[PDB]
């Protein structure tokens, strides 16, 4: 996860409508990193796994779907470095910090 | 035993099937019908055989697998049933629940049909084969049954949930009844001990449907490798002093509270079956009746234990 | 042999009520276990009376 | 029926698409799953004045 | 082409087909009783009337492979048989209509 990949506030604006529809064009990148955490925690555990994050990066917004092993390489690398409690999960302690 | 989630050996909704129509990490075949919510491994039609297997071989000494599923049968008797497999090869197709016989590994079999005629089924059977044991379906495989628990699992209101725990060479089964919306309402029915498995193997699922018709569907499949707590190493100094973690969390907690506040006035800003609510109320009514009386079990048991100490002290 | 079509037929509510009755059954077995436990408590305590 | 699909599993004179699931006894045109769309149409156009 | 007459006379194919329901095998059958068997047993619906769907199954089977014939070929097979055997034009075939050929 590159930062600017998370820092597409107009895309998460395409995520958040109906749920909330007030325009706020001062959304700081950390204010929307937690948006990206929120809108992709479908399980409700507030604990992102590689499965939810796979849907985060694959999306349904055409574009060619990336290969499985390359998709492994990014998801294994992000799992390797981003979290530190060895949970199999990315957390607020882990996501916004890394 | 510290768990480690294996997305590489799991699948789940609400996005279970990718846009190309496939399950990640998992090859479906036969009459397996995967949807973005669940998988119809074997539909309610005659002689349906489906099986979804790990694309990658699994090498975990101790592990645990949680499966959420539902078997639906319009008739009271169900055929054929379901089979979870930790078999060294990927047995996609064959006679045993839609999967091949002579597997090297273990198979857990949910047989609704009582071919044995012994009124066992619906029941759950553990059978471990090295690849040399032919599964006889006619006696419901009672001869090679390592263990079995006779429990009904068809047509439940809530999805039936199974915990399969291989730890310290024993394989223990916890089961949620599917009569409660609780996910963790897991109950012992069976286990085997000194259990030997191939250390490298493939996890898989298969399901068959005979002349009698059942929808075998799997909402989720979760995999957790189990490490022993004395073997899991608590490596320090990677927490970034853990104070920045405390500094970060309450921001997101306040944000989720205000997110609830933001979501409030738009379901009502721009706008459940009666009876289904009432049946749900009756279901949870039975549930906390059972919870109260299980608390009464624990109360009476601790009263017993306290008596066996104060009488001895007197 | 054969299979009747009566097993196939089921109404919406009767299936629910049967599930409720099955939920009663577990609590009946619960009652049996509790009664057994309290009975063995009686048996041990009324002879601990004699022992003390 | 009793053999509604052929050896290839297809229906003669009828082409199926979407979530239509043809079996040897019936066709599950739409299964009990969310957002299922199935359809089976005649392969041949029928030109009848009055019909049943 | 229509239903060939010798295809009716395949006696072993009758013991292929009468196997399972009848457990007394006898190999002395004249073409009469086997064609009665063939007409009745391929009337799966039990109406003693054959339609083009039942006939097509009777042509094809799964005698376990062989390549499947063309559907329009089988259309001419059904239409050729219907033009040559069904006299009452009911959309169905009587045994009396059957016994013509
Ligand atoms: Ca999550
Ligand atoms: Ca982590
Ligand atoms: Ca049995
Ligand atoms: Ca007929
Ligand atoms: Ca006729
Ligand atoms: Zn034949």
């Amino acid at each position: 996860l590159d930062k600017n990949t998370v820092h597409d506030q107009e895309h998460i604006m395409e995520h958040l409508e109906g749920v909330i529809n007030k325009p706020e064009a001062e959304m700081s990148p950390q204010e929307l990193q937690l948006h990206y955490f929120k809108m992709h925690d479908y399980d409700g555990n507030n604990l992102l796994d590689g499965l939810e994050l796979s849907t985060a990066i694959t999306h349904v917004h055409q574009a060619p779907l990336m290969s499985e092993d390359e998709l492994i390489n990014i998801i294994d690398g992000v799992l390797r470095d981003d979290d530190k409690n060895n949970d199999g999960y990315i957390d607020y302690a882990e996501f916004a910090k890394s | 035993p510290h768990r480690r989630f294996e997305y590489k050996y799991s699948f789940k909704g609400p996005h279970l099937v990718q846009s190309d129509g496939t399950v990640p990490f998992w090859a479906h075949a036969g009459n397996a019908i995967p949807s973005s919510d669940q998988i119809r491994v074997a539909p309610s039609l005659k002689s349906q055989r489906g099986s979804v297997w790990t694309k990658t071989k699994a090498a975990f000494e101790n592990w645990e697998v949680e499966v959420t599923f539902r078997v639906t049968g319009r008739g009271r008797i169900g055929a054929d049933g379901l089979a979870i497999w930790y078999a060294e090869n990927q047995g996609l197709e064959g006679p045993v629940f839609g999967s091949a016989d002579l597997w090297n590994g273990v198979g857990i079999f949910f047989d609704s049909f009582d071919n044995d005629g012994k009124k066992n089924n619906p029941a759950i059977v553990i059978i471990g084969n090295n690849g040399q044991i032919h599964y006889d379906h006619q006696n419901d495989g009672a001869s090679q049954a390592l263990a079995s628990c006779q429990r009904d699992f068809r047509n439940k209101p809530y999805p039936v949930r199974a915990k399969i725990t291989y730890y310290q060479n024993t394989l223990t089964v916890m089961i949620n009844n599917g009569f409660t919306p609780d996910k963790n309402d897991y109950e012992f029915c069976a286990k085997v001990e000194n259990m030997i498995i191939p250390a490298q193997g493939h996890f898989g699922i298969s399901a068959a449907t005979g002349g009698l018709a059942d929808d075998h569907d799997v909402l989720s499949f979760l995999t957790f490798q189990l490490t022993e707590p004395g073997k899991e190493p608590p490596t320090p100094d990677k927490e970034i002093s853990e104070k920045e973690k405390e500094k970060y969390q309450e921001e997101f907690e306040h944000f989720q509270q205000e997110l609830d506040k933001k979501k409030e006035e738009f379901q009502k800003g721009h706008p459940e079956s009666v009876g289904d609510r009432e049946l749900r109320q009756v279901f949870e009514g039975q549930n906390r009746i059972h919870l109260e009386i299980k608390q009464l079990n624990r109360q009476l048991d601790m009263i017993l234990d306290e008596q066996r100490r104060y009488v001895s002290s007197l | 042999q054969g299979q009747p079509a009566e097993e196939i037929f089921e109404s919406v509510g009767d299936r629910e009520l049967r599930q409720v009755f099955e939920g009663q059954n577990r609590i009946h077995l619960e009652i049996k276990q509790l009664n057994r436990q309290l009975d063995m408590i009686l048996d041990e305590q009324r002879r601990y009376v004699s022992s003390l």
